[PDB]
């Protein structure tokens, strides 16, 4: 059974291209305005969320778009909780919890890549910073796939965004922050 | 061609390979390698396993399984990603015991890419990665 | 296949 490692990037050259614009979507994404997104997103491009189907704070503000094929069988109802073209994917973006993610400590893993295609994993925690479930951990695993940008950047097409409660391993471990010992 | 088209066949394939998928895995593990294309690649917890071969070679190597899929959603991947290729992203979640090891969630996803046939269109795997929740 | 490239 190979030995579970981190982050995979194949080239170092994916890894601060990749890298670099997680901070820069992310920047905007935790700012108060998701819209500075509209640039990332290509025109025509999908977005959906899903969450576990399955006592920590309330995942309640992402039920409503909660995206399950397995669960989900009315292709009507399947296709409208997916959002197309990026003023319905960043509109919604921009109704999500305000959020504040630990960039540093995500775990991606570029998947796939040609010359036109690009799909990568986010693995990483964020705090909602107010609402109802404040102060609350979540963990998501969210995949990307971006076709190249007129200006070297990513243009992502589909955004599929997967987010849970952190369990309650990784918020001792997010948390600790104990005294330093030989 | 209209779009909900292709997000209900997205839906299509992914519901259906998906069922097939675990099934094989848990219960045909010897079969699970032909529902990769040959030039496909899999992340496996940032363990990279390169070609239909290597692919056949890792599944015998693992444990035998036994997957529950909770959940599961998919997305038509835009053409200017897969040009002239009809391909469709499928992200999976749900729970897995390998023979000797405490059971565990996980998170995976992969490209399905169309090859069209006489019978019926056909959906192979292009790209998979898979990742333990707690990998950590 | 590079990213971009072709």
């Amino acid at each position: 059974a190979p030995p579970c490692k981190g982050s995979y990037f194949g080239t170092e050259n994916l890894k601060s291209l990749v890298l670099h614009f997680l901070q820069q979507y992310y920047a905007i994404y935790d700012s108060g305005d998701r819209q500075g997104l509209l640039d990332a997103y290509h025109d025509g491009a999908c977005c959906s969320l899903s969450i576990p189907f399955i006592a920590r704070s309330s995942l309640a503000e992402y039920f409503k778009d909660s995206r399950n094929v397995k669960k989900l069988k009315d292709p009507t109802l399947r296709f409208r909780l997916l959002k197309h073209t990026r003023l319905n994917v960043v509109a919604f973006l921009n109704e999500l919890p305000k959020t504040q993610h630990d960039v540093n400590s995500f775990v991606v893993d570029i998947s796939a890549q040609t010359s036109t295609l690009l799909c990568f994993s986010v693995n990483g925690v964020f705090k909602e910073v107010d609402g109802k479930s404040r102060d609350s951990l979540r963990a998501f695993t969210r995949t990307f796939i971006a076709v190249p940008a007129s200006n070297s950047g990513l243009c992502i097409v589909n955004d599929e965004l997967f987010v849970r409660n952190a369990s309650s391993e990784e918020i001792q471990r997010a948390f600790a922050m104990p005294a330093p010992t030989p | 061609v209209d779009f909900k088209t292709y997000v209900d066949q997205a839906c299509r394939a992914a519901e259906e390979f998906v069922n097939v998928y675990y099934t094989t895995m848990d219960k045909r593990r010897r079969l699970l390698s032909r529902l990769y294309m040959g030039t496909a690649t899999l992340v496996w917890n940032g363990n990279a396993v390169s070609g239909q071969e290597s692919l056949s070679e890792f599944f015998e190597m693992l444990p035998s399984s036994e997957f529950q899929i909770s959940v599961v959603d998919c997305q038509p991947v835009h053409d200017e990603a897969t040009p002239s290729q009809t391909t469709v992203l499928v992200v999976i979640c749900g729970s897995v015991k390998f023979e000797g090891n405490k059971q565990r969630d996980f998170n995976q996803n992969f490209i399905l890419t169309a090859q069209a046939s006489p019978s019926n269109t056909v959906w192979k795997i292009a790209s998979d990665c898979f990742r333990f929740q707690d990998w950590a | 296949p590079g990213f971009g490239q072709g």
